[PDB]
């Protein structure tokens, strides 16, 4: 069906192309001609032993190994692929929790799925499969309660498992209608830590995310992202050392907490462990 | 109403081969081309549709040839004051058979003077269509 | 007023600034836009130039719009029926509806005063700073910070003149004292002994008062910063020669005054 | 691959000079591709190591030396594509530009006379200038790791004095490898207990010809000022 009708001058083309790279898309016309790139820049992850779960900015799965020139990894466990809101790990190496649908809707689906066979939307009655409708789902400080949207505003999950879905409207509190964040910033430029309801402030600590913090693994790691830069933290704001790099685009990697791993050309480097630094 | 402090058909060369102040105040025939050179240099040959200068009115037009200007005071409405204006054009095409130009100036400036004194004189414009004088000249 | 609204009586110009009176009533001045907008939109005729002038400060504005203007007004304001004399009336309306006031609109404007620019702000300039003054304005560490630094690389000499003598003044009273000698010894750094001069001159009021830290040092100083270049040098040598000749708390007295 | 190769720049003395480890710990002298010549800025590239193996388990050196003085590309702060090529044993390869080619280095100290200084100072290419303000010193230590840093010259002191305050604007020139000769009046607050500078809300005032590299040279000087995690 016609979605649209997109104008931008050129009363006269004849040619349209998709790559068969499928890197790019460009269309062709007399007047001239324009490219244009795309990317979910930066985009969602969960862990599960010995590999990376992406969520693509632009490419598909690269969901962990390779094997000759690149390999997007296909899985059960679907990582870069999917209409994602939010991908966090249920920790379990055997359970992830996924909303589809993504975008701004009212709300949208999870189907959270088992890593043992992910689905189209897995088991209600499997705890490892639920499938609920919920507009995002969201980490927040002092790590166990959680946010769920699930009215196309603020929801506050919050369970002590990690396998959670939970739904809480107390914890109502806008002044910042539903947005994006992750330990709270609707560009909060701060980490806000919470409860289920409160209308009085924990605390907030003035630092900053990717819009994600990073954890060593499931829910607990004081290294943080930060768009461009990330800060090396121990367990909350510890600054240990702060990254900075100045390239709009890769990564660096932790083992756990704080394993500092840097990327570094041809050559693949540990930034530093005990006293030491080196290329593996 | 006494209120012509010049008008001058200048050319657009800065001179001016015709000035009346027909009410005036200010002097020197330097001070007249200064201040004329302001607003002339300034305005070159092109004009406005409206040009106030000094909260005083400036109506002034351009030819084909020639710059005409006017000088009164902002403090007398433009439709009125142009129609003198236009006035001034029409009739000398007209009645000439043709309007101004710097040619028309060189050969004969008499027409313009014995229009000018019947159409206005001094700060109160007597008269502002042709017809009446159209026949009431003959000449 | 539509019937006019394109130069029927290029008359209607004229009317808005005052002669047809505007500074509104509250509701009554949202149904004013559109009209403003034609002529804003037009940007032709004499007539229209300072209509647009007239129209927008009398209904006002709102910021967001100004900035499209900004741009427009980039293009314009060099000759676009020479634009500039009913700006710099225009201009003299800013400085006046806002002389160093809705500080974050002069820095704003100051920016972009500057920036637009030709040279022809200086005249306006003359105003401008005559606006800050009438004020007597607050926002000053601001205000000042973005004359300071811009009229150094925004340039004349001339400017320098009458803002000294002023600024020769005020010292003290508004203190931030580190850098308003930071400013200070930068303005003085140029050439000109006559440039470097006016910074000893302004500050005769100042040290006179001292601040928030001023009379030690305020001592200290015309030692650490002293020169020669003979008639320079005698300046420096002079003004001490003259200090040298009063104790400096009386030598401040009758001076001053 | 085994064969790894890594590789790094030393410039040792004008002389940009490629330190490459082609390590090919390839199973054989593995047949290698293609390398292209070019004139480059004041400089040209111009050694290449003949072979083309990728002889097994085996790790090479491969030197290239350019050329510091020659071959006018006006491809700015380098940054300029530059190819390895896929062509035998290889499917692909490196195509590269280059980044990492700035100027706090290049240029060298330069004199005047300061009448004739300010005079000229304000003769200049005006149009360019960046501010000072923030570090994690004084101006002291800081203005001479700086200084040592881009290896360039602040002209001369009024003792007035850089200490109590000072309340100092100073005056740096510096003149180039293939001869800019760049002008500053930096005017600085300086640190100092309850007076002034951990800051500056200096204005740093660049003026080098084009204000591209000039206002660049800003910048340069303001990665160069402070001392964190690039």
């Amino acid at each position: 069906t016609g979605v649209q009708t997109f104008r931008r001058d050129h009363d006269r083309f004849w040619v349209l192309a998709a790559h068969p790279n499928l890197n790019l898309f460009a269309a062709g016309h007399d007047g001239g001609m324009i490219v244009f790139k795309l990317e979910r820049e930066r985009p969602a992850y969960a862990v599960h032993g010995n590999m990376l779960h992406y969520v693509k900015d632009r490419f598909l799965r690269q969901l962990d190994f390779n094997s000759s020139k690149d390999v997007a990894v296909m899985q059960l466990r679907s990582g870069s692929k999917f209409p994602v809101f939010n991908m966090s790990y249920n920790p379990a190496e055997n359970a992830v929790l996924l909303c589809t649908r993504a975008s701004n809707l009212e709300n949208s689906t999870y189907d959270l799925y088992t890593i043992p066979k992910d689905a189209d939307s897995q088991n209600p009655d499997a705890p490892e499969g639920k499938r609920s409708s919920g507009l995002t789902a969201v980490w927040v400080a002092r790590n166990r309660f959680a946010v769920l949207d699930r009215m196309h505003s603020l929801l506050i999950k919050n369970l002590k498992n990690e396998i959670t879905k939970k739904i809480q409207v107390p914890n109502c509190d806008e002044i910042f209608y539903a947005g994006t964040g992750n330990l709270l910033l609707r560009d909060a430029d701060s980490i806000t830590l919470f409860d289920v309801q409160q209308k009085r402030t924990l605390a907030s600590v003035k630092i900053s995310k990717v819009k994600y913090v990073i954890w060593s693994a499931d829910m607990s790691h004081v290294a943080l992202l930060a768009k461009h830069a990330i800060v090396i933290c121990n367990r909350k704001l510890d600054a240990l050392c702060n990254i900075h790099e100045n390239i709009r685009v890769k990564s660096g990697a932790w083992d756990e907490s704080g394993v500092f791993i840097y990327t570094t050309s041809n050559h693949i480097k540990y930034a530093v462990t005990t006293g030491d630094h080196g290329i593996i | 109403l006494y209120t012509v402090k010049a008008i001058l058909i200048l050319d657009n060369d800065g001179d001016r081969l015709f000035a009346k102040y027909y009410d005036d105040t200010y002097p020197s025939v330097k001070e007249q081309k200064a201040f004329e050179k302001n607003i002339f240099n300034k305005t070159h040959r092109t004009d406005s549709e409206i040009a106030l200068l000094e909260g005083l009115t400036v109506v002034y037009k351009s030819s084909i040839d020639l710059y005409f200007y006017v000088i009164g005071s902002s403090y007398e409405n433009e439709l009125m004051l142009m129609a003198v204006l236009n006035c001034l054009f029409d009739s000398l095409s007209q009645m000439l058979r043709k309007n101004v130009e710097k040619r028309a100036l060189l050969e004969n400036m008499e027409g313009l003077f014995l229009a000018v004194d019947e159409i206005v004189d001094g700060g109160v414009i007597l008269e502002s269509d042709p017809q009446q004088v159209v026949h009431r000249v003959a000449l | 007023q539509l019937f006019c609204s394109s130069p029927k009586a290029a008359l209607r110009y004229a009317a808005v600034r005052t002669l047809n009176k505007v500074a509104m009533k509250h509701p009554s001045a949202v149904t004013a836009c559109n009209l403003d907008l034609e002529n804003l939109v037009t940007d032709s005729n004499r007539s229209i130039a300072t209509l647009a002038i007239t129209t927008l400060l009398k209904t006002g504005s709102e910021s967001s719009i100004d900035r499209l203007m900004k741009q427009i007004s980039s293009f314009m304001s060099e000759i676009s029926d020479e634009f500039k004399v009913v700006v710099v009336q225009a201009i003299s309306a800013l400085c006046q509806k806002y002389p160093r006031k809705h500080a974050v609109l002069m820095n704003f404007l100051f920016t972009m005063l500057r920036e637009e620019g030709g040279f022809e702000y200086k005249r306006a300039i003359v105003d401008c700073i005559i606006s800050i003054i009438e004020e007597n304005s607050e926002s000053k560490e601001t205000g000042l910070s973005h004359l300071c630094e811009f009229i150094e690389d925004c340039e004349f000499t001339v400017l320098a003149t009458r803002i000294l003598h002023l600024l020769g003044q005020e010292g003290p009273k508004t203190n931030n004292p580190s850098k308003y000698i930071r400013f200070i010894y930068n303005r003085v750094v140029l050439e000109h002994e006559e440039v470097r001069a006016g910074a000893v001159s302004a500050l005769a009021k100042f040290g006179a008062q001292n601040e928030e830290m001023l009379p030690s040092i305020l001592v200290l100083l015309k030692r650490c910063v002293m020169d020669d270049d003979n008639e320079v040098r005698d300046r420096a040598t002079f003004y001490l020669n003259v200090l040298e000749q009063k104790q400096k708390a009386l030598n401040a007295g009758y001076i001053l005054n | 691959d085994p064969v790894y190769a890594e590789a790094y720049v030393h410039v040792n003395q004008y002389d940009i000079v490629l330190d490459v480890l082609v390590v090919n710990q390839t199973s054989d002298t593995l047949q290698n591709c293609t390398l292209e010549l070019a004139t480059l800025g004041d400089l040209k590239l111009v050694e290449k190591p003949s072979p083309l193996t990728l002889a097994p388990h085996d790790f090479a050196n491969i030197k290239a030396n350019v050329k510091v003085a020659s071959t006018e590309n006006g491809i700015i702060f380098g940054n300029i594509v530059y190819d390895v090529s896929g062509a035998a044993s290889d499917r692909n390869c490196v195509v590269l530009s280059d980044i990492h080619i700035d100027i706090m280095d290049y240029i060298q100290p330069a004199t005047c006379t300061d009448a004739e200084f300010r005079q000229m100072w304000a003769e200049f290419e005006w149009e360019n200038k960046v501010t000072v303000n923030t570090n994690m010193t004084d101006l002291n230590d800081y203005l001479q790791h700086i200084l040592k840093s881009t290896n360039m010259k602040c002209l001369t002191p009024e003792k007035a004095l850089s200490g109590y305050c000072g309340f100092m604007a100073a005056n740096l020139y510096a003149r180039s490898i293939f001869g800019e000769d760049a002008l500053a009046n930096v005017s600085i607050e300086k640190p100092v207990h309850q007076g002034p500078d951990a800051a500056v809300t200096g204005h740093i005032r660049i003026r080098a010809k084009s204000q591209g590299m000039a206002l660049s040279l800003g910048d340069k000087i303001n990665l160069s000022q402070k001392k964190t995690s690039l």
